[PDB]
């Protein structure tokens, strides 16, 4: 049902691809349960995960923002938050926000997401950045015993 | 391909000479 | 067109006692004319009258109609061979030095000696295993000589050479006479009893080689091998080839001791009878010029056409602390990330896979109210499930109590290797794990055999060197402990993980049901053999593990069956060999600009492939038919021509003429025509121009094309009743009940036919279908004119596009150099202009989003994905457990139908920038047309297309209604 | 044992293109003995390497 309305809402066709690579994502009657479980344990055990995506699966990115807003980032490896964010910053937010000019050149070390904060201006956009960027875990002691 | 047809044509040159020396060394 | 006329010479040649051609036509008036001409011809002949006047009276039929076949009324005995051969028996018969074969029976003794009594005889050691006769080959050879007995200049020299050599065969055969073949094309005890046991196979190999000679060198080579092979039947192929490994190192783009190693190879060749061939290599070594390397290649390829080393099963079987090595960690990586559904439901997947499963003992079965001798592992599952016997959780022990039967694999120039014969519990407990293992391999370059869609060219290019031949090591009793320990150590999911482990444990101690005469002995066996799913995959893991262990900067490391290499000399080689030695393993560790291995040798920076596929002597007697045997023979011929070795095409035409013909009476054979034989269908045997595939362009071709599809699939009065028993119904339902939820029948209908497509294998079905097909086929040539066509194929689609393409002379310069020097000039020319690819063209839809989503454990073929994709959004099934992909499914289906991945096309870069000459189907049709013209003309043509917008919609409908044409023989896929 | 905890620590295959030229480390059960001996003699002998 869903994936079908999915094709609709976007308007597809014949050798005219655009968003078509966003649904090798259906399989959730498996994925959602895995993604769900996986996420918690990660937190609990406090394990660090990696990230397998594509660069032509924009949708898959959007949802990332869902994720990111959540888990304090420090929960993912470094070489992974790096990729992700820059991928967003470079192919998602500039390229339709007449902000391109410089598809963003980067060179590793420092925080490639962060830097986007002291970058462009817009409030809605701007709060996201600070909340996500400087968002961490709250180190808490006692809980009815150490 | 070149970097291995030249670790053989340069282990003849290298050889013969590394030896032209060994003839100046009375080492059994 | 030359094939149809050539056939006339062959018939007139064999028969001297009528020939009644048969013409058909789409044209209705002409057709009646054809019938009149045909009818009058029989009358004239059955009355001993001329036929010259009739042909003049039917010029329209000869000139404007199609030849359907040529009837032959004979009344001799087909014993013209005895008479014809004598003319060539002038030479002095050969005498085999029975003191050459280490193993007595390998020697070419007198059959009556090796087998004193009839109940002792067994052609199991020399059986050509091919559905063609020795007399036929002799007959075919004689026909060529009669035809080319007057050729002049260089053509004549080929004859003198062919004439000379053949005499060796004719002279020797004549001494004992020409052996008579029975219906099963086997050679009984009475015929064989007073003749040199290894005579028939030898004649085939000698005939196959002498009919492959052209230049002087071919002659010396065909001559030396032909002669020594008569007595030597156990080291000639190994000895002649052996030096090729050292030779590759010699040419630019070696330590003193390495040269001595080569001298000994030459000496061994010399001390073994050889003379001219050793001399040739000797001459080559004076300058070692890649420019004169082609010869060294002809020798290595030629050494294979001496025959198959078929020794007694037991002899073959008999040859069989510091193990860092048992890395074999690799298993874990391949299966680390995967509660994969595949692992959880491994039992269903393995069960489904059975169609692509190995083989087991020909058990006894009962379905409904009858009995059968099926050997297929899948059916065993049916009998067992419907008998409460099915118990996969309990994998049969493979030891003293219940040993392992045995299978075999023969190959020219190598000791015979044995093949286990484990029951089905083993395949089931191994399919999912191996399949998951392969996916890892699929994206790991170290495994040069699996990586992506990679073709041998990619592997060639990769080789910034040290190569090995760990073939013996894979069966070294030493290897089994480590190999098994590593797999077990690495090891719904837990159930599967455990069961696989047990397979190894039962194997650790495995006894073999090894025969030893008309008796079945039973010895032990501490070595590892093939027969498990994990064989090919696990073997690589071990071979890769071995080199890593053995390996004074590793640029590349690779594995490939019985060879593993790496690019990182006398010192290193020694250190390497000693290391291999320490692990007590027999191996050929060499070190060099070039490398040689079982699949490909890179001498001189150029990629080479061996070209020795025996044409007139098959390895084993499968279940193919005489017709398919021919289409298979032609396939083999093309692969050889492409690789190097080239059997004269006229000879091949002759074989096809002999192999396709069918008799309706005891004195009347029916030789099918060239149009019947080459027209793209389920009976298509070859092409009217090697390397070029045609498609019905004329009305007649299509008229006949639609007509042939009719009698393509004829029911089997066994394959249906089998699906009628509770067994088949329970098995299908049982498999489905754990695979379906909604109304799956699209899936359900396919599974049934999936079995009904292999079931024929069972002799009573393949034989029943094959024998029945003859009655339909013979009648089919007679009279058609009544077919309710409605199905469309590539032939119909392509025929439509033709008229819209405007061809005009174009020019293409040669820019890409050569790297596969053996390719025939016309084939090589295409690569020189447009280049070549190092990849395979997705022809299964495996790389589509829908498929990935379906990958449930079920696996729908390209055909199913094609039918499914052609459905309405509402209907589109995802019943299995789970887009505008519609384009990709069609692409894979189309490419499959064009065999764009097999034949010679697999060597062409179909996306070559150079192949500008064109101005999806219109394009591919455009590309094929240009390529084919190139092959048949040496010049290029440019095509323009002004396909109307209106026509495109009609064509679009046709695209989703194309049917197939099964014929698997066409198989040319070599790299 | 050691080389295995090594891979756990080492993070072997992580993008880099030149793998398995760091693990030619093996035959250590020997290498150490050679490296050891070799080192001393060098000294005593008054050699240079």
């Amino acid at each position: 049902a869903q994936i079908q309305k999915m094709s609709q809402d976007l308007q597809l066709e014949a050798l005219t691809i655009q968003s078509e690579t966003q649904f090798l994502t259906g399989i959730n009657s498996q994925a959602a349960n895995d993604c769900f479980k996986t996420l918690i344990a990660a937190m609990l055990s406090q394990r660090t995960m990696s990230l397998d995506f594509v660069t032509t699966n924009y949708m898959s990115l959007i949802s990332g923002m869902w994720l990111l807003t959540v888990v304090p980032n420090d929960m993912f490896i470094r070489e992974s938050l790096v990729a992700c964010q820059l991928a967003i910053v470079n192919t998602i937010i500039y390229p339709a926000f007449g902000m391109q000019r410089m598809h963003y050149r980067n060179g590793d070390p420092q925080t490639p997401f962060q830097i986007a904060e002291q970058q462009i201006q817009n409030f809605q956009v701007a709060n996201w950045l600070h909340f996500v960027n400087n968002n961490q875990f709250r180190q808490v002691v006692i809980d009815g015993v150490l | 391909q070149l970097l291995e047809v030249l670790k053989t044509k340069e282990e003849h040159q290298k050889e013969i000479q590394y030896e032209i020396l060994q003839k100046t060394i009375p080492t059994f | 067109g030359k094939y149809n006329l050539i056939l006339s010479e062959y018939l007139s040649f064999i028969y001297n006692s009528v020939q009644i051609p048969i013409y058909y036509s789409s044209n209705s008036e002409l057709e009646n004319r054809c019938i009149e001409f045909h009818s009058k011809c029989l009358e004239n002949s059955k009355n001993g009258l001329s036929l010259r006047k009739l042909f003049v009276e039917y010029n329209d039929v000869i000139e404007n109609a199609t030849l359907l076949s040529i009837l032959s009324y004979s009344y001799d005995k087909y014993n013209a061979v005895e008479r014809k051969l004598v003319k060539y028996a002038k030479g002095k018969p050969l005498e085999a030095d029975l003191t050459v074969n280490e193993l007595d029976y390998e020697n070419n003794k007198m059959t009556s000696e090796l087998f004193p009594t009839a109940e002792e005889y067994t052609d199991s050691l020399m059986d050509p295993a091919i559905l063609t006769s020795l007399s036929s080959n002799l007959n075919a050879v004689m026909f060529w000589l009669e035809k080319h007995e007057n050729d002049v200049a260089e053509k004549l020299k080929v004859y003198k050479r062919r004439l000379d050599l053949f005499t060796i065969v004719a002279s020797t055969i004549n001494k004992y006479g020409v052996p008579r073949h029975n219906a099963k094309y086997r050679y009984e005890y009475d015929v064989m009893k007073d003749k040199p046991y290894y005579l028939v196979t030898w004649a085939n190999s000698s005939i196959e080689m002498l009919m492959s000679v052209f230049s002087h060198d071919d002659y010396l080579i065909a001559k030396e091998l032909i002669v020594l092979s008569y007595s030597n039947r156990s080291t000639l192929a190994k000895l002649v080839s052996s030096p090729m490994s050292i030779l590759v190192a010699l040419v630019d783009i070696v330590p003193d001791q390495t040269f001595d190693e080569l001298n000994q190879m030459l000496d061994n060749m010399r001390k073994a009878g050889l003379v001219d061939i050793p001399k040739m290599i000797q001459d080559w070594l004076v300058d070692r010029s890649i420019e004169k390397f082609p010869l060294m290649a002809k020798i290595y390829s030629w050494s294979f056409h001496v025959g198959f080393r078929k020794q007694k099963m037991l002899d073959a079987a008999l040859d069989q602390e510091m193990y860092e090595y048992t890395l074999i960690d690799e298993v874990v990586k391949m299966l680390e990330e995967p509660d994969d559904h595949l692992l959880r439901d491994s039992e269903l997947a393995g069960l489904l896979s059975m169609s692509s499963a190995s083989n087991g003992e020909s058990r006894q079965l009962k379905f409904g109210r009858k009995t059968i001798f099926s050997t297929k592992k899948n059916m065993h599952v049916m009998d067992d499930m419907a008998n409460e016997r099915y118990t996969p959780g309990i994998i049969p022990p493979v030891n003293v109590d219940k040993p392992i039967p045995l299978g075999r694999r023969d190959v020219p120039g190598r000791r015979t290797r044995i093949i286990f014969i484990l029951p089905y519990e083993y395949f089931i407990a191994q399919h999912a794990v191996v399949e998951k293992m392969l996916i890892y391999a699929k994206h790991t370059r170290e495994y040069a055999e699996f990586y992506s869609q990679s073709n041998q060219l990619l592997s060639y290019g990769d080789v910034f060197v040290l190569y090995t031949d760990v073939s013996q090591w894979d069966s070294s009793q030493h290897n089994t402990q480590p190999f098994r320990k590593g797999i077990i150590m690495g090891l719904k999911v837990l159930q599967t993980l455990n069961l696989y482990k047990q397979t190894q444990i039962n194997l650790m101690d495995s006894y073999v049901q090894i025969p030893d005469g008309n008796v079945i002995k039973k010895i032990q066996y501490g070595a590892v053999a093939s027969g498990e799913k994990q064989t090919k995959a696990a073997n690589s893991i071990a071979n890769l593990a071995l080199i890593k262990t053995v390996l004074h900067a590793t640029k590349i490391i690779r594995v490939d069956g019985d060879d593993n290499y790496a690019v990182l000399i006398q010192d290193v080689s020694n250190d390497v060999r000693e290391t291999y030695a320490r692990m007590n393993a027999k191996v050929k560790a060499l070190v060099s600009v070039g490398i040689e291995i079982a699949k490909r040798y890179i001498a001189g920076g150029k990629i080479f492939f061996r070209a020795g596929i025996n044409l007139l002597n098959n390895e084993k007697r499968g279940q193919s038919t005489q017709w398919d045997q021919a289409a298979i023979l032609y396939s083999n011929y093309i692969v050889n021509r492409l690789r190097g070795f080239e059997t004269d095409r006229e000879f091949i035409l002759t074989k096809i003429m002999q192999m396709t013909s069918v008799a309706i009476t005891g004195s009347l054979r029916l030789f099918p025509s060239e149009r019947v034989l080459t027209t793209n269908s389920t009976f298509k045997v070859f092409d009217s121009e090697d390397f070029i595939i045609e498609y019905g362009t004329t009305v007649d071709e299509v008229y006949i094309q639609r007509a042939f599809m009719s009698l393509s699939s004829q029911k089997s009065g066994i394959a249906d009743e089998i699906a009628a028993s509770s067994t088949f119904k329970n098995y299908v339902t049982r498999l489905s009940e754990q695979l379906l939820f909604s109304k799956n029948n699209i899936v359900s209908r396919g599974i049934a036919l999936t079995e009904k497509a292999k079931l024929n294998s069972y002799a009573p079905i393949s034989l029943e279908k094959r024998r029945a097909q003859i009655s339909a086929l013979l009648t089919m040539l007679q009279k058609p004119v009544t077919f309710k066509s409605s199905k469309i194929t590539i032939n119909d689609i392509l025929r439509d596009i033709k008229p819209f393409f405007t061809v005009s002379d174009a020019h293409l310069p040669i820019q890409y150099q050569k790297f596969m020097p053996t390719l025939p000039d016309n084939v090589q020319y295409i690569i020189q202009c447009i280049g070549s690819r190092t990849y395979q063209i997705e022809d299964d839809g495996s790389k589509s989003a829908i498929s990935r989503l379906i990958s449930s454990v079920y696996k729908p073929s390209i055909e199913e994905l094609y039918k499914v994709i052609s459905l309405h959004e509402n209907e589109i099934y995802l019943s299995l457990g789970i887009y505008s992909d519609k384009y990709r499914i069609l692409e894979s289906y189309v490419y499959n139908l064009l065999s764009i991945n097999y034949g010679c096309y697999q060597l062409f870069d179909f996306n070559s920038p150079d192949l500008k000459l064109i101005r999806f189907i219109l394009h591919l049709y455009a590309k094929l047309e240009v390529i084919n013209y190139a092959i048949k003309n040496g010049s290029w043509i440019s095509l323009f297309c002004n396909y109307p917008k209106s026509e495109m919609i009609k064509l679009w409908k046709k695209m989703w209604n194309i049917t197939s044409l099964r014929s698997p023989y066409t198989n040319a896929n070599f790299f």
